[PDB]
């Protein structure tokens, strides 16, 4: 064992070595010199966080509030048209014409009904729906369990084509719209840009089960938040088919719960108890509603039946406010077959005023007694349902959301306001959506007051839909570092937009149309700092809170000490709440100022793929350059279609924005500017194996052009793990290649090792950019062996990787974690506490199926 | 094909600010001599352990990967849930509602 002076020596001088060999094949600081050099080309522009938020947070507002006054013209509509309707049963004469989502593209005459006459569209293809649309008219989609020739449907049809003129009338005023739609209470959706239905026209293995009033933007809009206790009784009678039934039931009820429902299931027999470990109301998430049906699934039917001791329990958990609630719609739902106890004393004593609903649920094919089962929703205010087959299990659950928006309708115009749904999938597919809901009530008997048979019902709900693209224009993120971000936030905590939100349903357990409520505190890591920032945030108040943190890097192997500062104000007008996370180094930017007409030019000529020999091999970023460019994965293509828009862009001033084309054309020219008078003058050293820099403006050359042909980095600057993780780092970072990844490997690629700007400007920090080296791995495991080889000197970075080791077979596995070969150093070394750690969850991440 | 899954993953990083760090690894009835610096102005250590063929103490293994997991016990995290806003207006029990539809 060489004594501790020894081997300190031994790396003091690799580490000297390391230094030296970066920044000298790198070229920092003669970057940071020419960066400085040419203060006159650009002027240092701040980042003032509080304007940022302010002004994103009123965009957002703005496209809200738009988007809910186009709701507030199609309910006005709907109400005023259906309000003048005559009713009617003869319509072979009088055709009600309309396009039906699930038809045949070929031209067939008879693919028409006897009542209806079909519309046959002429389809364009449009790019901001991504399928074929036609704006000439609204299609239709009406279940197939529901006959589009009956009575009720054709009716529905005629009154709703007002709707068609509005709809029209609502996308010429804002050209931006998505799908706007009546979820009607009959079972039909009238979608406004025709497009036929998603994937179900007529495909076999593929049976089309949507129904409008099961969606959850219209379970939203159809009535208020609950507070239900399922009440299923396994005892029994109940057994063989009756239970298999009632527990589809359950779960098929279950799926009408939203985020701000709360819900238990409970399940009586001679005495009640829960199902499930829970013991009190909890909210209906994704991951409380999968708890309760695995406990309703486990279920078993035995024993006598008490209905008092089951009632007992159902009231006594819904005055249980001990716990968080939806103190509103206060339900019990009874999921039982039949009996001869009505429990009128249960009720009088529990349920005097009358505060809580009882639904009744007569499941199964059977026969006993439906007596007390009918009176129990009569005396309770709430309404008999029998579910005698698979089949009348799906329609029995919309059913009781139709009764609990009677109090809803009695209060007129207070009701009709627009709600906001969470994040989810849209069913024609678009990705994530978020959809503004407002409720159409029915005014046939309206200042010559009739008797109101049904006047206590709504007649559907109008949706619209904004994309989460939509609002990640209104929050430009490419004037802030790529550590920087904006996100927002319900009032529940699940982030409506945050970097860390992918198009893909949230994962729920471990495998064997749900909304993606990804929670704040999980798509981030926890501290208890962010914690209260998260409080501070769903108060709908303003602050600002600097802090050190810890972040996870993009490519989820490394985690830094970072430095953040989450500035957040309130979305008025809304319960979102909007924060923009920026680094205390991101507080000042590069605006490039080339108004010369001939800079850009001189600065532009420099990028195009015939001169990757003067310059290094380049990538530029895909980003909105502008309107006419359309980005690619193929990115030689989307290189070559920029260099054409640049030919010609004088012309383009009210097209194309000069800020990211001046800034990218800028950084092209300070790339190049050092290729040349630093590594075209020198054109190879011994140690290295490729050169590369990235900039925050797109700008990627990497040298050699053949070590490029192995670079798999991210053309997008803002989303290069290696650059954001060198940005806080103020020294060098070795990020450890992937161990076993089939394609440019590491003896053929290297190990990049990279290092950020520090320019200052008037006094002004800043880091543009990230040299980096992809060090030849030959070259420095020779300068290594000069050392003690055979025990092992070992070489690991943060995250405890395998840079390389003497043993030369280490070596053969590099860029693997050190706990997959020799675990027990490192278990001891976290011990020692030179290594935490942190366990978090990515509960959106793709998994293979288990048996 | 491929399912969504809650996927426990964990980090690792330079708990401390010191720059050497040396022990004897404590393995099974052998002992194991490391020495631990830090290279300056950089991310890299410097593992100086003098033990190779010795007994293994290889038990089980730290993988540093997305591993299948359940979630967090849910049963759990509903005790002290997180702070979370109701809807602040909502409609029921009107007075005027029309009872006499059961079914
Ligand atoms: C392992 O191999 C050699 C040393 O065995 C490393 O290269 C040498 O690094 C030392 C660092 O202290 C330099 O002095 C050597 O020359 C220097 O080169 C720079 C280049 O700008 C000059 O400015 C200096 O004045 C000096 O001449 C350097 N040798 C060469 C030929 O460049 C090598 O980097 C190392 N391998 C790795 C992967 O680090
Ligand atoms: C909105 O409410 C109005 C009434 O409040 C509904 O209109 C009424 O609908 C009922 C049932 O569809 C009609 O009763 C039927 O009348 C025909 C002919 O008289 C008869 O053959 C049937 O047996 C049945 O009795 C009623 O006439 C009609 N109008 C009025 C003034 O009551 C309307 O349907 C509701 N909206 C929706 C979308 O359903
Ligand atoms: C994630 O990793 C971080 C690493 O920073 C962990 O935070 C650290 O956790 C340890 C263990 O709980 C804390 O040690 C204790 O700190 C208190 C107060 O500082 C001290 O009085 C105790 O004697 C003990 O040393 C440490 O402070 C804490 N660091 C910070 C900055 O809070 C964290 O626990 C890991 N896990 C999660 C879920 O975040
Ligand atoms: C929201 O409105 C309040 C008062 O109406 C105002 O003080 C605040 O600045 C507004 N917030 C934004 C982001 O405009
Ligand atoms: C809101 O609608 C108006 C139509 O008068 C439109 O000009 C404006 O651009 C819209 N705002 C947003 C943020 O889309
Ligand atoms: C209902 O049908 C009749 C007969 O075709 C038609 O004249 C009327 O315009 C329809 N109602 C609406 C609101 O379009
Ligand atoms: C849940 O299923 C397990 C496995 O069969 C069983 O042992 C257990 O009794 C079930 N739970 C209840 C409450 O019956
Ligand atoms: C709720 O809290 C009160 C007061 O702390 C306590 O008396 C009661 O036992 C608790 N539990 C229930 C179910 O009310
Ligand atoms: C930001 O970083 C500096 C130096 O890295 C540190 O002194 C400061 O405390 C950090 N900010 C906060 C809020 O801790
Ligand atoms: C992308 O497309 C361009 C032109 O179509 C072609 O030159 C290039 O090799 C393609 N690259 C990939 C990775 O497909
Ligand atoms: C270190 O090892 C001891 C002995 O195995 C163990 O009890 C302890 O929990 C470990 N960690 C710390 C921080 O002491
Ligand atoms: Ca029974």
């Amino acid at each position: 064992f060489p004594s501790a002076v020894t081997i300190k020596s031994w790396v003091d001088k690799m580490q000297e070595d390391l230094v030296t060999l970066a920044k000298t094949a790198s070229g920092v600081n003669q970057l940071v010199d020419i960066y400085e050099k040419y203060q006159d080309l650009y002027t240092v522009e701040p980042n003032n966080a509080r304007q940022l938020v302010e002004i994103a947070a009123r965009d957002i507002e703005k496209l809200l509030s738009n988007r809910s006054k186009a709701l507030v013209r199609l309910a006005l509509e709907a109400e005023k048209v259906q309000a003048a309707h005559q009713w009617r049963e003869d319509f072979a004469s009088n055709e009600v014409v309309y396009y039906n989502a699930k038809d045949d593209l070929d031209p067939e005459k008879n693919d028409s009904e006897p009542g209806s006459q079909r519309i046959k569209p002429v389809f364009i293809e449009d790019a901001n729906f991504g399928r074929q649309i036609s704006y000439q008219h609204a299609a239709v989609h009406i279940p197939t369990d529901i006959y589009e020739g009956s009575t009720i449907v054709l009716n529905e049809l005629n009154w709703t084509s007002a709707l068609d003129e509005v709809f029209k009338k609502n996308r010429e005023e804002d050209p931006s719209l998505l799908w706007q739609v009546f979820g009607s209470a009959t079972g039909l959706a009238r979608y406004y840009p025709a497009s036929p239905w998603v994937d179900n026209s007529r495909t076999p293995n593929k049976i089309d089960l949507y129904d409008v009033r099961r969606r959850p933007w219209y379970i939203q809009g159809a009535a208020s938040p609950k507070d239900m206790l399922i009440l299923v009784d396994v005892s029994g009678s109940v057994s063989g088919l009756t239970l298999k039934l009632i527990r589809t039931s359950v779960s098929e009820m279950l799926e009408t719960l939203s985020d701000d429902d709360f819900v238990n299931v409970a399940s009586f027999n001679s005495n009640a108890q829960d199902v499930s470990c829970f013991q009190h109301l909890v909210q209906a998430n994704v991951r409380n509603k999968k708890v309760l049906k695995d406990a309703v699934n486990n279920i078993t039917a035995k024993g006598i039946t008490d209905y008092k001791k089951g009632f007992s329990f159902a009231f006594e958990q819904l005055l249980n406010y001990n716990v968080s609630r939806a103190n509103c719609n206060k339900i019990i739902m009874l999921f039982t077959d039949g009996g001869e106890e009505r429990a009128q004393e249960i009720f009088n004593k529990y349920n005097k005023d009358k505060k809580v609903r009882v639904f009744t649920f007569s499941v199964g094919q059977h026969n006993y007694d439906r007596g007390p089962i009918q009176w129990m929703a009569c005396e309770n205010k709430g309404y008999y349902y029998e579910i005698p087959s698979i089949g009348a299990i799906r329609i029995n659950t919309q059913e009781y959301l139709d009764v609990l928006g009677r109090p809803m309708v009695l209060a007129g115009d207070k009701a009709k306001q627009v709600q906001w749904t969470n994040v989810y999938l849209d069913a024609l597919e678009l990705g994530l959506v978020i959809t503004g809901t407002l409720p159409v009530f029915n005014i046939t008997g309206q200042f010559e007051n009739k008797t109101n048979l049904k006047n206590q019902l709504i007649l559907g709900v109008m949706g619209v839909d904004v994309s989460l693209e939509d609002i990640k224009r209104l929050t430009p993120r490419f004037t802030l570092c790529p550590n920087g971000y904006y996100f927002a936030i319900d009032p529940n905590g699940y982030v409506l937009l945050h970097p860390n939100l992918q198009p893909k349903p949230i994962g729920v357990g471990i495998p064997t149309q749900e909304p993606v409520t990804l929670d704040f505190l999980d798509a981030e890591l926890e501290n208890d700092i962010k914690v209260e920032i998260r409080n501070k945030m769903i108060d709908g108040e303003s602050g600002e809170k600097t802090f050190r943190t810890l972040v996870k890097s993009q490519d989820e192997r490394y985690i830094d000490k970072g430095n953040r500062t989450y500035t957040w104000t309130p979305v008025n007008g809304t319960d979102y709440s909007l924060a923009l996370v920026l680094p205390t180094y991101s507080f000042y930017y590069i605006k490039a100022k080339l108004e010369e007409t001939i800079t850009q030019a001189r600065y532009s000529e420099t990028l195009k793929p015939d001169n990757f020999e003067e310059s290094g091999y380049t990538f530029i970023a895909p980003r909105d350059y502008c309107n006419d460019l359309k980005i690619s994965d193929n990115n030689t293509e989307f290189l070559l279609n920029f260099n054409e828009f640049i030919d010609r862009k004088t012309p383009n001033n009210p097209s194309c924005n000069a800020d990211l084309i001046n800034r990218v054309l800028l950084d092209a020219g300070f790339t190049n500017e050092l290729v040349q008078n630093y590594w075209s003058k020198q054109k190879n050293i011994k140690g290295v194996k490729a050169r590369f820099v990235v900039t925050d403006g797109g700008i990627t050359r990497v040298y050699p052009k053949e070590a490029g042909e192995n670079w798999q980095e991210n053309p997008e600057t803002y989303e290069d793990s290696f650059y954001k993780r060198s940005l806080d780092n103020d020294n060098y970072v070795f990020t450890a290649p992937y161990f076993n990844k089939s394609g440019p490997g590491a003896y053929e690629s290297g190990i990049m090792v990279s290092k950020a700007v520090e320019i200052y400007i008037q006094g002004k920090l800043l880091k543009p950019a990230v040299v980096g080296i992809k060090i030849d791995v030959n070259s420095w495991i020779e300068n290594f062996t000069k050392t003690s080889i055979r025990m092992d000197c070992v070489i690991l970075d943060d995250g405890g990787f395998l840079l390389m080791a003497n043993h030369d077979d280490y070596t053969n596995q590099i860029g693997r974690f050190f706990g997959e070969i020799d675990p027990s150093l490192m278990r001891h070394l976290v011990n020692i506490s030179v290594y935490a750690f942190n366990k978090s969850y990515d509960y959106q991440s793709v998994c293979e199926p288990g048996a | 094909s491929k399912q969504s899954c809650i996927t426990e993953q964990t980090q690792y990083f330079f708990d401390n600010d010191s720059k050497s760090f040396s022990g004897v690894l404590d393995c099974g009835n052998c002992s194991r001599i490391f020495h631990g610096e830090k290279l300056m102005n950089t991310n890299l250590i410097f593992i100086m352990v003098e033990s190779k063929g010795t007994c293994p103490c290889d038990t089980r293994l730290l993988i540093q990967a997305e591993q299948t997991s359940d979630g967090p016990n849910p049963c759990d995290m509903v005790k002290q849930p997180r702070y979370r806003k109701g809807p602040d207006v909502c409609f029921d029990n009107n007075v005027l509602e029309d009872y006499t539809d059961c079914g």
